[PDB]
């Protein structure tokens, strides 16, 4: 309900690197005072959360246009089992930056060869039990 | 990039190779024609020198004939 996100995806086989472009976003819900939020998008490889990339902060727009580009130096063999995460955050100067949305893209569903660029609907990020342990015994 | 970029790259490259090949063949034909024409010039110069000899002897004879 927050809005949609237009992004670009393609792989450069000449340098063996992933080219992820953040085009823009639309119809984002407002969380700030003026009637518009201050959005910025954090993008990182889904498999390992290392070297996350963040875009510049846009002031008071529910339709931010970033038109930015990020490069993930990852071989083509490892790429297949690697996912992409694009999460939209709301900037706040005096508090925690609340997450507006998130989107995950499996690299086995992605087809490289033609330059991909699409709009995808944003969804609410996941917050389960912490322990995840089990004990087995018998009663008689 | 993608497979489209690589494919177009490959295509334009092949195009370049064919243009290059046509250039090559043109140069070959050039050398050929120039050579054959060279032989033609050989026989021309031959005939001309013979003509010069004949003319010279003729002129000598007439020059001795008039006086
Ligand atoms: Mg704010």
């Amino acid at each position: 309900k927050l809005g949609k996100l237009q992004y670009s995806l393609d792989y450069d086989f000449q340098n063996n690197q992933l080219l992820v472009g953040i085009i823009q976003a639309a119809e984002l819900p407002a969380l700030d005072m003026g009637g518009t939020s201050d959005p910025y998008v954090k993008v990182f490889l889904l498999p390992d959360k290392k070297k996350k990339f963040e875009t510049k902060v846009h002031r008071k727009t529910l339709n931010p246009v970033f038109n930015e580009q990020f490069t993930f130096k990852v071989p083509y063999s490892e790429l297949g089992g690697k996912t992409l995460v694009m999460a939209v955050y709301d900037f706040d100067r005096f508090s925690k930056h609340d997450i507006i949305g998130e989107f995950k893209v499996p690299m086995n569903t992605v087809d490289f060869g033609h330059v991909t660029e699409e709009w995808r609907d944003l969804q609410s990020a996941e917050k389960e039990q912490e322990k995840l342990g089990d004990i087995c015994f018998s009663l008689r | 990039m993608a497979l489209s970029e690589i494919e177009t790259r490959h295509s334009e490259i092949i195009k370049l190779e064919n243009s290059i090949r046509e250039l090559h063949d043109m140069f070959m034909d050039m050398a050929m024609l120039v050579e054959s024409q060279g032989e033609m010039i050989d026989r021309i110069e031959y005939n001309v020198e013979h003509a010069v000899d004949y003319v010279e002897r003729a002129v000598s004879d007439t020059k001795k004939a008039v006086k």
